[PDB]
Order: C-alpha cells, then sequence, then structure tokens
C-alpha cells in the first residue's frame, strides 16, 4: 500500500486506532506518573518500555503512514509519493506531530506532556469511526463519557498532587495514605466534579483555594460534558422523538375535534407503517438536503429496477426513467382503502413498490377482476385527458399496506413533452388498455 | 386463529405478559439479594414464579400464533408463522429465558433465586407493550413520563439490591459504609433492609451523597462506579423527563414565543396603545377559543386521502349547510377541502371591499357576516354560518356589470371563522366539474342584476 | 351585565380573585400543619378566610355574569350565561370549592383548618390569570420566571408543611431526623418552626441533603419519595427556568448565531480583512439600531388584516410624505403596504446602478440618498424622505428610450433604510387606483424628457 | 473630531471604561464588607478610585463626542450630540455615578466604601462592550463562555461579600454558621477570610451545601433564599452552557445528523455498498474541505449588493478565466453570480450524458473534466478550471442537430466542484445583454461544426 486514502482503507483506520491508543496512554498515564508514586525504580523499566513503544508508534505515524496519505489538489487525487510528503509537511498535522515528538532526554514523567499534543489523530479517528461504523451514536456516548472519566482522572491526579504537597495525611482534607491512592483520589474527584459534596472540609488556605477552584471547574466542566452527552443521546433518538412529537400533535388535533376512533386508528396505523416502512416519515425532507446528482444516485438504486420492469415502461426511452424518479414520491395506503374511485376524477398514476392492490369491477362491484402486485402500474389511463375528461374506469382497493409512487396531473406531462416518441408510445399503450 | 398485532387482543396479551416480566425485573433481584425476602414468602414467590412461567409458555404459544406483515398483507399460514418466529432472535431469547432453571433449586438450595435472571430476557415484550401503549393512549406524554419514572424506580431498586448484596459479601456491620448488622433488632427487619438500601441507592444515584463514606477499596470502586451510573444513566433519564414535560408545553411555548416576538417588535416601533390592545385581544381570543393550533403544520406529513378523511370530520357541520357541497352529488368536496384555508377575522374587519380585486372566495364556517353600504354604518342582510360569499369576482361571469371586482362590502361582526378558496384552486375543481360551475354562475347572474 | 372576558375589566378582576387562591394554596396548609400559626393569629386567619370566601362568591357571580362566544358573538342572555357556566366542570369545581366546610370548626375544634382545603379547587382561576398576564404584560419572560419561581416557593412551602406534619405525626424530638422538641425555647418558636421546616424542604427538594439521616422506616420512605420529588418535579421546573433565562433574548441569540455562522463561513474562505471589518460594521449597525429581526417572519403568524393595520400604524408618518397618494383620498397605502418589503443599504452602495434591470420603486423611509453623476464625484438631487426613485422601469410608458434599464445611478450616502416594491406586485396593485397610473406616467415622462 | 460608534477607537474606549466598571463592580463591595481590605490598602484603593473617577469623567466626555445616526448619517454636530445625550437615561445614570459621595469619607469614616456604590450605575458601558466584543471577536463561543464565567465569578463574589457582612452583623464566632472569630490568627488573615467567604458562596450558590448549618432564624432564612437564588443561577449556568454547546455543534451536529439520517436511509433501503461508499466518501470530502456549508442559507441575511460583493470576492479567481464573465462587458456577473448554485461532483459520475435533456449550464471552479465519448474509456480533452460547458442544449439555436438535448458525454476525472446556471435563470439575464447572445451563438456554432 504505497498510497492510502484516509477515508476508506480500514487498515489505516486500525493504525490510527493504534495511534489513538498510544495517545490515550500518554494522556491518561503521565498525570498518574507525575502525581502518584507509581513510577517506582522497581517498575521504571516497564514504564519506559511502554513509553518507547508509544514513541515508536508516533514515529511510524509521522514517517510511514502520514506521508502515504493521498490528498486532493486541483480537484484531482494525488498519488505521487513526493507530493504527499510535501503536502504533509505543509499541513498543520506535521507541525502538531513534530511538536508532539519533542526530544526530552534529561526522570520526570511530565517531560512527556508534549505527547498529548497529538490530538489531531484522535479527531481523525473519531471522524472515521463515526463515518465507517453504522449506528455510531453509541461511540459518541462512549467518547463523551471517556472525556468525563478523563476529567475525573485529571482531578484525581491533581488531588493526589495537592495531598503530597500538603504532607499526604497531614489533615483530614488531604489523602490520608491508607488504601489504594488512585481509587480514593478518584472518589474525591467524583464527589468534587459532580459537586456531590460529602467530603472532609478543607482547613488551610491552599486546600480551600483548591477546593474552591475544583468545585468551580466541576460546575462548569461537568455541565459541559453532561450537556454534550445529553445532546448526543438526544440526536441518537432525534428522528424517533420527532416522529413521536408529530404523532402526538396529530392525535391531539383529532382529539380536539372529537374525530371518531375509526379514523383515529387509521391515522395512527398510517404513522406506524410509515415509520416502519420508510423509517423517517417524509422522504422528501432528506431528499431536499442532497444535490440533484445524489438524488439521481439514491433513486437509481432502490426504486429504479422496480419501475423499469413494469409492463408499460418497456420499449421507452431510458433517460425518461432517469427523469421519472425526481418527481416520484412514495405514499403508504392502508388496507381496504380505496386508492381509486370509479365515480371520481383521476389526479395521480400509481406504481406499486411493496403491496397488493385489487381492481374491482363487474356486476355491482365487489369482484376482484385482477390483483396487481409489486412492480405494476395502475391509474395511468385517466391522466391523458384535458380538463379531467376521463374518469377512473374501475375502482381500485388496496388489499394490504401498499407502498406506492405518485405522479400528479400536469406533472408527468411536464416530462412527457420532452420525449415525443415515448409520448406516442405511452399513448398507444393507453389505447390498448381501452 | 391468527392474532393481529394491530388488534386489541394483542395489546391485552402485551399487558398480560408485561405484568410477569415487570414482576421478574423487580422481584427476582430482590429475592436474590435480600435472602429474608425469599425465605419468608417462599410459597408466595413459588406461586408467582410458576404463574409467570405459565404466562411465558402462553406467550410462547402466542408468538407462534401472532401474524407478521409480508408485502402489506397479514399472512395467516401456520408454518410460515412458525418459521418466521423461529428465525428471529426473539425465539432464541425467549427459549433461553424459559429453560427449566428451577431444577437448580436442589443443587444450590432454596436461598439462591439468582438463577431466574434468565427470565429477564423477555424485556422485549415490556418495551413492545410500552411502545404500543404510547401510540394508542390519549395521553402519550404523561404515559411516557410515567414510564421513565418507573425506569428510575427500577434502576434505584436494582442499585438498592446491589448495595445490599455488596454489604452481604463484605459483611454486615464490619464497616461503617455497609448495611448494619442483622443482629441489631431494628436493622434485622426485612423492611428496614430494603428501605435503607433504597435510601442509599436513591441518594447515591441522584448524587446527593450524605451517606457514610467508604472505608474499603472495593467500596470505593462501587461508590465511584455507581455515582458514574447516576450521572450517565440516571441523570439522562431525569433530563429526558424534563424534556418530555417541556414537550407537553411545546405548542404553548411556541405560541407564547410568537406572542413575545410580536410584542417585542411592537414595543420597539412605538406602536399606539390601542393597536397593542387590539393585538393582545386577538391573541387572547386565539388562546381562549384554542385556535392556536394550525391545520397545515400538524397534518403536513399526512397523505391527501387521509387529510381529506380528517378534514371532513372536522368540518362536518359546515359542509352540510353549504349549497355547493353535500347537497346534490357530494363529489368535489373530498378534492376541495384540501384547498380550503381556514381564516379567522376580528370583529369589524372588512374582508373584501367594493372595487377591490378578488383573489379568493370565502365559505363561512362560523360567525355572522353582514353586507353593508359604502360607509358601513348599516347592514343590509346578515349571513349566518355555513353560507358562502365573495364568488362574483372570481369565476368568469358572462355579461358581468364590473368583472373581477367585489360587488358588495363584507363587514365581519364578531369573530368569524371562515374558509378561503383562491383562484386556481377553485378553477382546478370547476374545470373537472362543469355542473358545479353552472350552479354557481346561475346564482351569480341572478344576484348581479341589482 | 356582561363582563367581556377579552376586556380589561375582567383581567383586573382576575388579579382580585387570584390573591385568595394564592392565600388558600399557601396559608391553609401552613395553618393546618403549624398549629401555633393557626392558634396565634386565629382572628386574622378567620377574617382572611371570610374575605376569601366572599371573593369566591363574587367570582361565582362573575362566572354567572361572564360572556362566552357562540357564533363568534358575545353572549348577553343571562339565562344562557348561567346555563353555559353550570354545564362546565368549572362550576362543579367552584361549588366544591365553596362548600361550607367551616362549620366543622365546631366538630373538629378550632385547630383543624385543613377542612377548608377544598378552597384549593379554584386553582384554574389562578392559572387563567397567569395565562392572561403572560399575553398582556410588557415583560413576558420576567413574569414567566416569577411565576415559575412562585411555583418553586409554593412547592417548597408545601413540602416544609408536610415535613412538619410528619414530625408531628411521629413526635417532636423523638428522633434525630424529625423536628426537635417543642419544649425547647429556641426550637419551640413558631418562626423557628416554619423557617427550619422551610430549610429542610429547601435542602431536600434542591437535592443538597445536609440533613440528619432518617431513623424510622416511614422517615426513610418519605425521604426517598421527597428526594425523588426534588429530582423529578422540582428540577424540571428549575431546568425550564434555566432554559427560559437562557432563551430570554431569543432574537438576540438567533442574530448572534447568524453572525457566527457568517463569520465561520468567511473564516475558511480566507476573505480579506477589510471585507470582514465591513461585515462586522454592518452587523454592528444592525444591532445598534435593532434592525436585526425581520418584520415578515415575526408578523407572518398574524392575520393579513391585523398585519395590514400594524404596518400602516408603524409607517403612517413616512407614507404621508409620498407624492403618489395621501393628498385627497389617502386610501392607496392600505392595499400596497403588504407587497412592499423593508430593505436597508450600506453607505456608498449603488442601490440602482446605471443601466440595470429595474425591479423596484424603492420608497424611502429613512436615509438621505443622492443622485450622483456617471463619474460619481458630483451629486445632482438629494432624496431624503417620501421620494420614490425607480418609477421608470416598472411600467413601460410609451415614448421611452431604454425603458427596461435604469436612467440614472443612485448612491446611498448614508445607511438608507427604505421599502422595496416588487415588479408584479405593484403592477397588479396599480390598476385599481386610476390616480396612481396617471401620476406615475406623468412624472416618468417629465423626468425622462430631461 | 467626533467618535464613530462602529469604529475601533470606540471599542478601545469601551474596554478602557469597562476596566474601572469591572473594578467598581467587584472591589467596591469587597472593600465595603471586608474591612481589612479597605483598611490595609487605603493608599492603593484611593488611587484606583481616583483613576476610575477620572476615566468615568473621560467616558462622559466621550458620550458627548459619540455620533449617532440621523437619516443614516453620522451626526457630527457637537451641540446635537450633547442635546441627545443629556435627554437620555444614560446621562442620568452617568451623573448619578459621579455624585461626589466620596466626600462622605470625612463624616462617616475612612472604612466606609459602602457610600460609593453609585459608581456601579455605569453597568451599561460594560454590557455594551461585552455586546460589541461578542459581535467583533473571532471566537464568539470562547468569549461567551468566558463572559458567563466572569458573571458567575462576580455573582459568587457578591454573595461572598453578603455572607461576610451577615457574619459581621450577627457576630464573628457567635455561631457555627457565621465566619469564625477574626481575633483568631488563622481566621484573622484577610486572604483566608475572603477565600473562605468565596468558598462558602460557591458552596451555597452552586447547590453543593457542605457548610455548617444555620443557627439563628435570620441565618436559616438567608441560607434558604440564597439556595433558591443559587439554584436559579445554576440552572441559568446549565442552560447557557447547553446553548453554547448546541451553538458550537451547530456547524458540526447538523452535518453529523445529516450523515446519520442518510446512512439510516441507505442501510434501511439496502442500497449497493459501492454507492453507499461513494456517498459517504463524497460527504467526507465535503467535511475535510469544509464545503458542506450552505452558500444560500448562510448568505441570505446580507443585502443584495453586499452579498454580491461577498460572492464576487470568494469567486474572484474563477470568474476571470470564464469567457462569458468579466471578459467583454464585466457587468452581467454582479446580477448573475447571485443566480447560481455551486455543486460538487465525485470522480467519474457522468455529470452530463448523451441523449439527455439538460436544463443547466456548468462552469468549472476548481475541477478537472474529461468529456468522454461512448463507453468512456477514451477522452477528448481535459477541461481546466475556469471554463464553461453545457451551453448547447439550453440555447435554442435554429440550426441545431438536436433540440434541448445534450451532446456527447461529460466525465469528472477527480473531485470537480463546479457552478451551474439554470436554463430559465440564464435566459432571463442573457436576453438583456446584447453582446452575450452573439458570442454564445458563435461558440455554439463552432461546437456544432466541430
Ligand atoms: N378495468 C380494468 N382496469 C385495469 C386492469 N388492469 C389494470 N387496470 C388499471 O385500473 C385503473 C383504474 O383507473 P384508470 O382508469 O385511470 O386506469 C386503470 C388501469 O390502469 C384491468 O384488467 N381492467
Ligand atoms: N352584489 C351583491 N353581493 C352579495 C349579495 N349577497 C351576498 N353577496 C356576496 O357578497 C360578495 C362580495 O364580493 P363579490 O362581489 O366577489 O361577491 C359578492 C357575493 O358573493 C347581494 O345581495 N348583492
Ligand atoms: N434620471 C433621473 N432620475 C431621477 C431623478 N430624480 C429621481 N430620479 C429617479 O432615479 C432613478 C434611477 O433609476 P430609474 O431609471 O429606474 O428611475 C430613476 C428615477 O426614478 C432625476 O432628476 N433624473
Ligand atoms: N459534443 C461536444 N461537446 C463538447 C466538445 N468540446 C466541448 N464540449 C462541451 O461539452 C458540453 C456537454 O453538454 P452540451 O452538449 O450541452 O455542450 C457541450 C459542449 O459545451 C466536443 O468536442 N463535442
Amino acid at each position: 500500500p504505497q498510497s492510502i486514502d484516509p477515508l476508506t482503507n480500514l487498515m489505516y483506520v486500525l493504525w490510527l486506532f493504534f495511534v489513538v491508543m498510544a495517545w490515550n496512554w500518554n494522556c491518561w498515564l503521565i498525570p498518574v506518573r507525575w502525581a502518584f508514586p507509581y513510577q517506582t525504580p522497581d517498575n521504571i523499566h516497564h514504564w519506559l518500555l511502554m513509553d518507547y513503544l508509544c514513541d515508536l508508534i508516533y514515529f511510524l505515524d509521522i514517517t510511514v503512514f502520514q506521508t502515504r496519505l493521498q490528498f486532493v489538489r486541483g480537484g484531482d487525487i494525488i498519488t505521487d509519493k513526493k507530493d504527499m510528503r510535501n503536502n504533509y509537511l505543509k499541513s498543520r498535522r506535521f507541525k502538531m506531530d513534530l511538536l508532539s515528538l519533542l526530544p526530552l532526554d534529561f526522570v520526570n514523567p511530565l517531560l512527556r506532556l508534549p505527547r498529548c499534543l497529538k490530538y489531531m489523530a484522535f479527531f481523525e479517528f473519531n471522524s472515521r469511526l463515526e463515518s465507517i461504523l453504522s449506528k455510531a451514536y453509541v461511540y459518541r456516548v462512549i467518547r463523551t463519557t471517556a472525556y468525563l472519566l478523563y476529567s475525573l482522572h485529571l482531578n484525581s491526579c491533581l488531588y493526589y498532587w495537592a495531598s503530597a504537597y500538603q504532607g499526604l495525611g497531614s489533615t483530614h482534607w488531604v489523602y490520608d495514605g491508607v488504601g489504594n491512592s488512585y481509587i480514593r483520589c478518584y472518589y474525591f474527584a467524583v464527589k468534587t466534579l459532580i459537586t456531590i459534596g460529602g467530603l472532609p472540609d478543607p482547613k488551610t488556605l491552599f486546600e480551600i483555594v483548591f477546593q474552591l477552584l475544583n468545585y468551580f471547574t466541576g460546575v462548569f466542566a461537568f455541565s459541559v460534558m453532561i450537556g454534550q452527552m445529553r445532546d448526543v443521546v438526544g440526536a441518537a433518538t432525534a428522528g424517533q422523538t420527532y416522529y413521536r412529537s408529530c404523532m402526538d400533535s396529530t392525535v391531539k388535533y383529532m382529539n380536539f375535534y372529537k374525530i371518531p376512533k375509526s379514523v383515529q386508528n387509521r391515522v395512527k396505523t398510517w404513522y406506524e407503517y410509515t415509520w416502519h416502512s420508510q423509517g423517517m416519515l417524509d422522504e422528501s425532507e432528506l431528499m431536499v438536503q442532497l444535490p440533484d446528482k445524489m438524488r439521481l444516485d439514491l433513486a437509481i438504486d432502490v426504486n429504479y429496477n422496480i419501475v423499469s420492469k413494469v409492463a408499460l415502461f418497456q420499449g421507452c426511452d431510458r433517460q425518461m426513467i432517469f427523469d421519472m424518479l425526481k418527481r416520484l414520491r412514495s405514499v403508504v395506503y392502508l388496507p381496504n382503502d380505496y386508492v381509486c374511485k370509479k365515480g371520481e376524477i383521476g389526479r395521480e398514476m400509481y406504481i406499486i413498490q411493496a403491496g397488493q392492490v385489487q381492481v374491482l369491477g363487474g356486476p355491482d362491484g365487489k369482484s376482484v377482476l385482477v390483483t396487481l402486485k409489486a412492480g405494476s402500474v395502475f391509474g395511468e389511463i385517466s391522466l391523458l385527458a384535458v380538463g379531467g375528461g376521463n374518469r377512473r374506469t374501475a375502482n381500485v382497493v388496496a388489499h394490504g399496506f401498499t407502498n406506492l409512487f405518485i405522479l400528479d396531473k400536469k406533472d408527468l406531462n411536464e416530462i412527457l413533452v420532452h420525449y415525443p416518441e415515448s409520448q406516442k408510445l405511452l399513448r398507444k399503450k393507453a389505447r390498448r388498455m381501452l | 386463529v391468527v392474532i393481529d398485532p394491530s388488534g386489541n387482543t394483542y395489546y391485552n396479551w402485551l399487558f398480560c405478559i408485561t405484568l410477569p416480566v415487570m414482576y421478574n425485573w423487580t422481584m427476582v433481584i430482590a429475592r436474590a439479594c435480600f435472602d429474608e425476602l425469599q425465605s419468608d414468602y417462599l410459597e408466595y414467590w413459588l406461586i408467582l414464579d410458576y404463574v409467570s412461567d405459565i404466562v411465558y409458555l402462553i406467550d410462547m404459544f402466542v408468538r407462534t400464533r401472532t401474524g407478521y406483515l409480508e408485502q402489506g398483507l397479514l399472512v395467516k399460514e401456520e408454518l410460515k408463522l412458525i418459521n418466521k418466529y423461529k428465525s428471529n432472535l426473539q425465539f432464541k431469547l425467549d427459549v433461553l429465558s424459559l429453560i427449566p432453571t428451577d431444577l437448580l433449586y436442589f443443587k444450590l438450595g432454596w436461598n439462591y433465586p439468582e438463577i431466574r435472571l434468565n427470565r429477564l430476557l423477555r424485556f422485549s415484550r415490556m418495551f413492545e407493550f410500552f411502545q404500543r401503549t404510547e401510540t394508542r393512549t390519549n395521553y402519550p406524554n404523561i404515559f411516557r413520563i410515567s414510564n421513565l419514572v418507573m425506569y428510575i424506580v427500577i434502576i434505584i431498586h436494582w442499585n438498592a439490591c446491589v448495595f445490599y448484596s455488596i454489604s452481604k459479601a463484605i459483611g454486615f456491620g464490619n464497616d461503617t459504609w455497609v448495611y448494619p448488622d442483622i443482629n441489631d433488632p431494628e436493622f434485622g427487619r426485612l423492611a428496614r433492609k430494603y428501605v435503607y438500601s433504597l435510601y442509599w441507592s436513591t441518594l447515591t444515584l441522584t448524587t446527593i451523597g450524605e451517606t457514610p463514606p467508604p472505608v474499603r477499596d472495593s467500596e470505593y470502586v462501587f461508590v465511584v462506579v455507581d455515582f458514574l451510573i447516576g450521572v450517565l444513566i440516571f441523570a439522562t433519564i431525569v433530563g429526558n423527563i424534563g424534556s418530555m414535560i417541556s414537550n407537553m408545553n411545546a405548542a404553548r411555548a411556541e405560541f407564547q414565543a410568537r406572542i413575545d416576538a410580536i410584542k417585542q417588535y411592537m414595543h420597539f416601533r412605538n406602536v399606539s396603545k390601542d393597536m397593542e390592545k387590539r393585538v393582545i385581544k386577538w391573541f387572547d381570543y386565539l388562546w381562549t377559543n384554542k385556535k392556536t393550533v394550525d391545520e397545515k403544520e400538524v397534518l403536513k406529513y399526512l397523505p391527501d386521502k387521509l387529510r381529506a378523511e380528517i378534514a371532513i370530520n372536522v368540518h362536518l357541520d359546515t359542509l352540510k349547510k353549504v349549497r355547493i357541497f353535500a347537497d346534490c352529488e357530494a363529489g368535489l368536496l373530498v378534492e376541495l377541502v384540501l384547498k380550503l384555508q381556514p381564516q379567522v377575522y376580528s370583529p369589524g374587519d372588512y374582508i373584501c371591499k367594493k372595487g377591490d380585486i378578488g383573489r379568493e372566495m370565502y365559505i363561512i364556517k362560523e360567525g355572522k357576516l353582514a353586507v353593508v353600504a359604502d360607509d358601513g354604518v348599516t347592514q343590509f342582510v346578515v349571513l349566518s354560518d355555513g353560507s358562502y360569499f365573495g364568488e362574483i369576482s372570481i369565476l368568469n361571469i358572462k355579461g358581468s356589470k364590473a368583472g373581477n371586482r367585489r360587488t358588495a362590502n363584507i363587514k365581519s361582526i364578531g369573530y368569524s371563522d371562515l374558509f378561503c378558496l383562491s383562484k386556481d384552486d377553485l378553477m382546478e375543481a370547476l374545470t373537472e366539474y362543469p355542473d358545479a360551475k353552472t350552479m354557481l354562475e346561475e346564482k351569480g347572474k341572478q344576484i348581479l342584476m341589482k
């Protein structure tokens, strides 16, 4: 792999995850080694070995992997090796990597505090794991609570540093030295940043200043992180909450006007099946946020083969079908709901996507002459009339929950006049139907 | 057979399976942790567990018999239902929940009911019933708030059981943090055990503290983790409850924000106090008669057929009185009620004046309209609800005296609610209904000779 | 009748009846729980209860005398008003509120004032007063904050009363959690009683804790329930107050968000620093004159007529200065005020460049514009107020050379805030008034021959 | 020179007057309550107060030299500025802040800076500077967080001063709740005194408790009231923090919500994996290149001339290379750049196809094209950035082989971000300019004979 695109090529995402693991080790473990006496001479060699492993990961990132990231210049993807290195050296990422890999030989673990400056890799990995993972709302929750746990971690390290500065057991406020240092300092950090209270009161001036600043930082930063996490879990269920809000507003509207339950159950069932068969209520709300080319792309895959396999659009021009689907809107029809009324006028042509409709005709109606499954067109005949001359020949009743497409009056004719041969072909195929 | 999921009997069985699952999610962990609760009421808990398992087996039978939608239709073939149920993860979860683990009462004794934690795997029935209840209830937000409050109750109860179990493992009375010794007569009572555990879990999850501090590293770990649970999980649920209460007030808050914006605009422009009082009176009328809700935004996601079905029931009394609709054929009403826009007019409002261009016709849903002279001091005749006016200057009257101009001054006395029907919306129905156009032209030419 | 609820004489009554309802919701429970409060000021409490009952009876008379709206018209038939009032649930709640329960003073003693707890059933009158005050005051956010703060105070006071009752039902000084012994001369004072009960209620409801832990099972259960009340009911009101103060300046927040979005767009685009400074100066001008909020979006929820009257009232002095109308009839301003749209232009900006597609009449309200030359050094005519410019291109008069294009270049000397009139909106509106076309054509030809 | 309000020197003086106002709003009450702060640093405090008074006088002089806007023009008349300033409420506040109340130091004592609290009445300068800094600075989110933080600092400082004043009124060391005896060497230190007062104020306002309980009824009442004030203030903190989190995420979370919604739509409808990868890659290309910001939505609150200037300055490099734009007349771009939509295309996505009706004309901004033919394995010539194509089908040349139909194929070699001109949008502006039609007709003829 002499050239890797940052977006795809999940192996690069795994390597960037390894870099994130090294960066998280640096962010989480230097405040421990600076404050807690866990960097004993008995286990200094293991600490330095893992620090060297993280530095090796940083060096392989800055040399091997970031210089192989292909970039776009002039609107074109650049693959040549020397141009990638020049673009990387010109980029801010090289400045952050070089500042993060400052050589500190001089042991003080705070010398490795520049290693926390390689947070650009963490942001890139967050973007990739939110772009390549389906339903990535849970990872945002994990990331925000990791921020909260890291803030509590830093507060625990600061509390242990303050205790060691004050004497480590000199007063009731400081850490008394009995038990595990990290979990009890984390207990202080939890009851401080969450502002629970329930702690020994600070006695000396330094301890009161520290407790003041720690409660202040708790009140602001804790609120920041919980606001971020509530916004994340609210955006996780944003579509569901919006659908429930629209459904409740509709139900309140029908409850206000004393609408009978036979219609209220129909409306509730239509909302339920629309949410279960489309997933986001009105599709056009997401369609309008996309470019026209992406509208064509997201139409040409899911509902193009079903509309090109119909018995009426065969032998037509293939570009009309491209122009067909910019104006096709899906709608859910309830079971035993009259899609077509024989006595009424016809505005729309219907193309079945997922459902079964039954055409009723004969003596006094109520006789299924033909049943139309998915991939069929009904209601096309009444469109080709002037001033609503033609009525529906036979009423059509949807047998079940039928999802189907719509073309209004003077909407198919807007794109039908562009194709004269397709116009006369549709006229002929309408003549054979009658 | 085949039970329809949309049917009422499926909802009834959803409730009847939710009750034993809710019993299992509360009482199994309580019996597992509070040993005195299991020991004292062993006959009652055995009866309730056997009843819950019987209801689980009837839910086995129902899940094999409930229908599933396939290409819109509800299929009722038995083998298809069996295969569809067995292919799902629901069957695996249910059959793992209904393994006969009650035979392990002999191996571990009668004081070990934590082998019924498999019975919690029917939680999907609880969530399905709670989703179905919220759709079909008249008060969805109140039920949602009650559901999240009950989730809080379940989490607090589970934390109480976990705290009691940790105090049991460490030893009662050994530490100042754990639950005190059972040998104390006050703390030896089962009610005291559960209620003090609930108290500890309530204060810890709600991050109040004011509990004896941990004196052991495992206690510190559990207290830190459960404070974190109370922050991440519990406080999120409380924020959801607050958001749901705000969503109860959402329409009222939006309407009051509109009022506040209009008042702030009118306060800056130094508008006269009479017009400010008039606007305030108009908004007080809008809230008092509960006309704040609008038909367009609420029913914007509905199809035209279902909006037509709704709009007929809303305007049933008006559309029988109108001479255009529901008197001869009742055909164009289902197509034309979507084109009607409801408008409400203040008392004394001139809707259309003589010599003005006519871009719409009006159908009086409610109120009393009056035709007046140029000055408007007197009224010629009064128009009650259900009637219509303003149609002379809309359609092409042959031999019109003026043409496309209002032939009468319309004064609105009182607060009149009336529909609006514009030019092209009316022509797109009259072109398809020439017979309905002729009946309007007849009365138009009959009334224009004066 | 008739009280006319939309009028000010009914809203002024709403305050007079809300005060007894607040007194009953605040002081009846306090006298019920703090028996020293009932016993010490018994004469004053009897006087206030009698006055509150008299105001309740007058409220009954008013609700029999208040007018509803049938067919959008104010009802004046007294029997109709009485029948409408009696059919509602409000009459049932009000007659349940005025049940003579004070006769039980001779059966349950003078120290039992919780029998008149039915007077709380007139809460709907208080809520109606709060609803009406919200839409009438000039400070809606401040009043809403005060209303919800008073809800907080009432909830805390009620929980203080409940805590004192529970300490009374268990025993004063019996345990460490309950209120201390009455015989203590420091804790036996009524002020100390109520104020310490309020302190305990504030500690519990705000989830501060800092209270002696419960001793009995009932105390633990009550403390669990009360902390849940403070987490759920209390903190929801607290959070929506916080959001309301956060959403106090909603228009200012939206305008600032617009500024941040535009600046964040222009930051990555690497636009010139002078351009950024000009944009910041433009937005500073928008905020300083408070032209940030648009008139269209705020007033689009209003009906067209009322918005028409508002737009005439705000711009009455400006539209009197024009030469098209407001000379003999002054009726042209009402029809075309909706079609015109407000605009504001930076100094030095060429509002009408030489040889450009003319689309607007550009009626001036505020700002001194000058008719500059082609080279731009010299300016011919200064247009200050009520002076249209652009009456050449909208209407295609005969004998006009380059009628579609502009005949002169116009430069805004200062910040000119002026109304633009659309192309087809004016042309449709021009045909109704015969004077406007004549003056426009004559002025256009006269300044075109120059 | 006179001073313009939008100029940089007015902002500099706003900072230079905010510094003594921020000094007077925090240190006056600190010296009033903490007597050791007023007594010890008298030499420093007298100089600081004199400097603040001098800067107040210079600010009052500047207020008479600040030019407001009459008819959008800066009033440079000194007498008019003085007359308008004196008639405002700000003159009354400025005079009240400069009442010689410092002359009462002789008749009340040198340790009584309670008298000079009237200097706080120039809060308007501080609020205006903070309202103008947020409008001007490049980090509105960081400045808003810092401004909220310093407001909370000021409030907590004021509550600390109030608590110390209440402790000194009740008595030092008389109760466990008050500040202890200042005769003690530990509690007598001024730094320790103010830090403990601030610690109590943060404990009490941020709803933490962890304070000694009140003893007297006045202490209990003050603690309840300050709990309530601090609960409302902490709610305001939480709401404002959530507001700035949503505003910071408004650029991010909107795009992420669009990504999540389109991914749910693609996974739910079971799209091809190649097409899903293409869509996600294109959106990631937008995010990495910051091209997902909507040009039309963000740039719609500016005037048409100013928005034209922004769009021209953004697209300055592209429009010079375009042969239709800024080459012959350089007059049509100022009205045609507004009627333009920027689009970004993936590599090899067939922007234009043979045998298709094209309603748009495309101009390349920063892309490279291929104009392939037939199958597409071969290319004719690459299209450089700054060229235009797709003008054949939209223009109705009489001598056209195909009417309203595209010729050949167009393929994007890489990520091409190109403008588009709609058919009916361009034809409206094409007919007005005589030079534009002839050269496009000649280019179309040259293409057809190619
Ligand atoms: N009457 C009838 N209609 C059919 C049949 N097959 C399909 N249809 C459709 O039923 C539709 C009813 O409305 P239209 O008359 O518009 O168009 C009709 C056809 O599209 C058939 O076999 N008989
Ligand atoms: N001219 C006239 N109009 C009437 C009369 N009664 C009701 N109207 C209605 O008042 C309406 C005013 O506007 P239009 O002229 O459009 O249409 C008019 C009629 O619909 C009447 O007696 N004479
Ligand atoms: N040419 C010219 N235009 C004037 C004069 N006074 C006002 N104007 C207005 O300036 C406008 C410039 O644009 P238009 O040509 O559309 O219309 C012009 C007139 O409406 C004048 O004295 N000469
Ligand atoms: N057909 C064709 N089009 C070309 C050629 N070179 C450039 N083009 C442009 O490619 C465009 C594709 O869309 P159009 O057919 O509308 O217009 C075409 C021309 O503007 C060429 O050699 N042949």
